[PDB]
């Protein structure tokens, strides 16, 4: 298909006039700006969807992960590539969308905040394997799925294409941030149209995610902390 | 067709520049003072409008409208104090905090027009954000009673205290309503407008056992009733 | 001093007044502004983004299936698939879209609308559809022969998956009111033009996703409080 | 004869620019709120003047004068809200509609001067018309209990709600009078000025069994008494 | 701030005050204006339009017959047909005309007036009439010999059906008050100048319609509430 | 006699800068802009008058009617011609007037709108045959007849002329309108001076109406609806 | 006189307001200023 540039802006280094912390940042730029492949997901007849919180999915893999957990401040953009292919006799559709500041809501009917339910840490920050949607219809947050087209997004329609690519810059209210404490955005994949085929067709359809962290900056060097 | 219809009403500034109910503070004067934590997601009408965006930067105007239980307007003097983060909180109707020497305050009568002040953008960050995906601390973040997952410490702006300036107890049950208007507004990253009912002031929780449909049900897909 | 008299309108607090108030902190310098992407200058930039309609808003469908219009093979010919009203502030499918939610914040609306239909089936399935907008004046058309007398598009499936239907704003007043009789703009219907044809070893059912949006000439008038929030206490 | 008499007083703007009684709203505060459907053909003095033309386009100024049963003016706070078509109508004295966040409102004391606001031309058509010959719907239009023959849906402009801003019931019987003034006026298609007494607010009905003569009777056509 | 003091006239609501009020809807753009025919800029454009007088305002006449002055053949000569007062705000025939209704909205009036008489009979009937305006000073004239000493017109029937009589504004003050003695402007009388003459096989009775209006120099002074509406309750 | 141009304005097509609905209108302009003759009325010694509501009198006759009930929006001007002749020994007079937005009032003394009388549909929208006046004196609406000379009008005085012609443009608050739901104006014919003659003269005096819809525009094409 | 209306925020005493007040002693001339060392223009000179 095409390539989506989120908000029509390329990622870039934090410039003059926009920085606050005063020390020279590091830019590895070849060993961190590369493509990483995650383990895939089995798309089945009743799968609800998956999500990944992004400045933690790569937080433990490679030179990027080592830089992230050695430095205290981080900033970069991303390139997202979701792959899923089937035969010409399969049918379905997936919505792939990038949600900045994707805050997961607790699921319960307690009106007193003291004893109200809350998601556990892993559900909020799944890591490399992601999490599955409990209620895809309300985006697991109380807001409708239908309007998630306001976010930068693509469709994988099995009769049209088999890849979805989004290029996204750095979105935050501060020029630099901690990559262990804050997840800048989440990536959601949801099958709004179910997967269908006939007997004799392959039943094992995988969905794979590959990401590239463009324009990586780290600062505030100290010992290595990851939690 | 040479259309001249007008689109100026649809701008962000005209959409957000109207006072709305933000807080209600109840005083008994039987303690002698009342306090309120400044946080404006307590009422749904302004919350739904403000949560259509991720980042928002603006100045504000605060109006205070104080009445009694029966609604009378007897002439008394009230002190409104704004206590920024860190500053000591008043402890009595006559404590040493009420001789505000660096803190801002407004002395106003119950018979006066509602009080009105201007407030700037006061965040250590570059914008107020209602959605903060993360924790404000390095730690263990337990998996049972989590909390602190949506603190956004860049949004904590102090408290508001109100007292009756008097020699002794005045035996007045007062109720002051705080109305906020947004001015000189900028916004970033629009989001879906909430469909589920609100449950908590500081969390996005919703009743999963009772999910409301975003469209009202109709009998068949071949009719046009609903 | 200067002689003056006080006029009616004195000592009133108008919620939508445009005046000045006294600053609380003199000499104050805010935090400097950074560049953030995705800046929004008006709601009309958001009305133009396509968003899914809940056309299958029945009791049987719950969850994501409320956004899928089924399409299978018929054997009675010229059959009707779907129908819905084109008023964006009315209850129904448009309630699930962004332009509908924003139109619920205003009293009057004007301009044209757009609905995109996206076909989801196998590469091998094919067919044709008639998508018809009918201006007001009568009940919903009862056959394709009546429905084709209005505005319409004939859409065949192919490499391109979607088609667009423009509802062209045929009205007598410059504005319409969102249920505030003399309004409502007509009905959209979707009919089988030929059929749904598939080879063997292929599912006989597929889906269609509809997505609604505004147009260049769209505009709104008179802000108001919406009717999609509810208040019972003060904590929410 | 070199006449210098002056004709400026005879213009439409000077004829129509004077406040006149338009509405009366009664509140018991024993419900706790009152509502009024904005429609200005309820009083005959302004109605006769406005119905001399078919089409009329103008801005307006609304003044509110509130008193009690005995006429006292005790100091209370009142909220005036304008609810446009479609918006939810307040349901109690403390419901969620009264935290007006997009709706316009005026907080005013009973001891204050009468409140005064400006209103623009708000019709989806190009002008307000008092005579609409037809029905606002395709249908059958029954021949017995007709109605809907003079709706003119281009003239429906919402409601006005008034409440007492108080913690609980104030036990106040209030009466607020709404006076309207026309400004920046244009008019089209003059018509005969009504001679028959008015019977309904929204219909032109007249008593056919009792028709009044347009001129008073005199004894003979050869006298000059009446 | 700026020192000042508040003057008498403070906190008063004058119904005819010319001031400003606070707008309720900022940024508001109204519906665009179209071209409508029949625009009116002053009431004086409407005072100049001719409108029927209810001269036959007696008990015997009811309905449309109140607007018809009968004219038949006489046999006593120099007979009187009709008479009425020329004050437009006074009770009587002028109450049924538009200029009278507008003059009832003001306190003082000035200028000349016009009355047109239109003869309705067969083509074969003919006659002559004397239409006489008499300024104040005495009772209504008792004979045509007295009536012809004032302003008058002699009118014969023919191809042209109507005649015009101009009442020329003979007063001492620049304005007159509509019954607010020192006013009233005189009386108009209508006499048989010769007769009503008709051939055989033709009706012996015909009618005349009178129509009253203002003139170029007409003007009005001091607006007031009219006395032709009545209030008893609040629904009408 | 002469010809009356209502408000001194000719009819015209809706121009630029004044239109709202965006689609190409149809202009038949020869098969709709022509003269139509209605069936006549017997003027008698005690006739009270008749009226016709005009964007429905032609709503069921000819190509104009077919266009009107096929299209949803309409706009045009009119030319009105009333004919009535008698001998030179007859006498009478008729007022012919055009009332924009001629709303018919109910006749009764009920002060509660819930149970107040109202005209039936046919009395409001008579069609091709018209309706007769119940109270011509109050114009069937509570306003006097004497002031109906404020409207564009003509007199048929049997000793002067036998025709009355009014040319009238489009009067409305919106550029286009529905011809099935809204009647833009009504035409009234009333004998203020009664008809008189002598024995041996013809007693059958008819009154006939002929109309021409100049400058016809229709838009919003759909199926044919007439109610 | 000049028509006006009084706005919300009337009759309030803001502790940090920047306005004028009426002088109590007209024609007053203070004691002349001498040169004193160690003048301070901001607290930031003392933070350093």
């Amino acid at each position: 298909a095409n390539i989506v540039l989120a908000y029509g802006e390329w990622p870039e280094y934090c410039p003059d006039t926009d920085a606050t912390a005063v020390d020279k940042p590091t830019r590895p730029d070849v060993s961190v700006n590369r493509f990483y492949t995650l383990d895939s997901k089995m798309w089945q007849e009743n799968s609800t969807g998956w999500y990944w919180k992004f400045p933690d999915v790569l937080n433990k893999t490679g030179v990027f992960g080592q830089n992230a957990q050695f430095h205290y401040l981080y900033r970069s953009g991303f390139c997202l590539h979701v792959q899923c292919n089937a035969s010409k006799f399969h049918q379905g559709a997936l919505l792939v969308a990038v949600i900045p500041e994707f805050v997961i809501a607790g699921r319960g009917s307690n009106t007193k905040p003291n004893e109200a339910p809350h998601p556990g840490f892993t559900t909020t920050f799944p890591g490399t394997t992601g999490a599955t949607f409990h209620d895809p219809y309300v985006l697991d947050s109380g807001v409708p799925l239908s309007q998630a087209l306001i976010y930068p997004h693509q469709w994988i329609n099995l009769r049209t294409n088999n890849c979805a690519t989004v290029i996204v810059p750095y979105i935050n209210a501060v020029p630099f941030d901690s990559a262990i404490n804050h997840s800048n955005f989440g990536l959601i994949v949801i099958p709004v149209s179910p997967l269908k085929y006939s007997s004799g067709a392959t039943t094992a359809i995988p969905i794979t995610i590959t990401i590239a962290p463009l324009n990586s900056e780290f600062g505030g060097l100290r010992q290595a902390v990851s939690q | 067709v040479v259309n001249r219809n007008g689109v100026l009403e649809t701008t962000i500034n005209h959409f957000f520049s109207r006072s709305g109910l933000v807080g209600v503070v109840n005083l008994t004067d039987g303690t002698g003072y009342a306090t309120w934590d400044i946080d404006i997601m307590g009422f749904v009408q302004l919350r739904r409008k403000c949560e259509m965006f991720t980042y928002m930067r603006f100045n504000a105007e605060f109006t205070f409208v104080t009445t009694t239980k029966n609604g009378e307007a007897r002439p008394y003097m009230l002190q409104y104090m704004y206590v920024p983060p860190g500053a000591p909180k008043p402890t009595g109707r006559d404590a040493f905090q009420w001789q505000t020497a660096t803190n801002p305050s407004v002395f106003v009568k119950l018979t006066d027009p509602p009080a009105q002040v201007s407030v700037p953008f006061m965040s250590p960050a570059s914008a107020y954000q209602w959605f903060y995906d993360g924790y404000p601390t390095f730690g263990q973040h337990p998996e049972t009673s989590n909390t602190t997952y949506g603190l956004c410490p860049n949004n904590m702006m102090g408290t508001f205290a109100v007292r009756v300036v008097s020699r002794e107890a005045s035996q007045l049950k007062l109720q002051t309503r705080v109305y906020m208007k947004l001015k000189h507004v900028r916004a970033w990253v629009p989001r879906p407008i909430r469909s589920q009912p609100y449950l908590l002031k500081n969390f996005p929780n919703y009743d999963s056992s009772k999910i409301t449909n975003s469209a009202r049900d109709r009998s068949s897909i071949k009719q046009a009733n609903m | 001093g200067i002689p003056a008299e006080l006029r009616p309108g004195t000592n009133q607090f108008l919620t939508t007044d445009d005046d000045t108030a006294a600053p609380i902190l003199p000499g104050f310098t805010p935090t400097p502004t950074i560049h953030i992407p995705g800046e929004v200058h008006s709601l009309l930039e958001l009305c133009r983004v396509e968003t899914i309609l809940e056309v299958n808003n029945t009791t049987e469908a719950t969850g994501l299936t409320r956004l899928l219009i089924p399409v299978s093979s018929q054997n009675k010919a010229d059959e009707l698939c779907a129908a819905f009203m084109v008023d964006p502030g009315r209850i129904g499918p448009w309630q699930s879209t962004l332009v509908g939610q924003i139109c619920r914040y205003y009293t009057q609306w004007s301009g044209s609308l757009k609905v995109t239909f996206m076909f989801t089936g196998s590469f091998m399935a094919t067919g044709k559809m008639l998508v018809a907008y009918s201006p007001p004046g009568s009940a919903q058309p009862a056959n394709r022969e009546t429905a084709m007398l209005g505005t319409h598009v004939i859409w065949d499936f192919g490499l391109q998956s979607s088609v667009s239907l423009v509802i062209p704003w045929i009205s007598n007043t410059h504005f319409r009111t969102a249920k505030t009789d003399y309004y409502t703009a007509g009905v959209v219907t979707l009919w089988y033009q030929t059929n749904y044809v598939v080879p063997p070893e292929t599912p006989g059912e597929a889906y269609i996703i509809a997505m609604g949006a505004a147009q260049d000439n769209f505009t709104l008038k008179i802000c108001k409080d919406t009717d999609e929030v509810t208040q019972q206490a003060v904590l929410q």
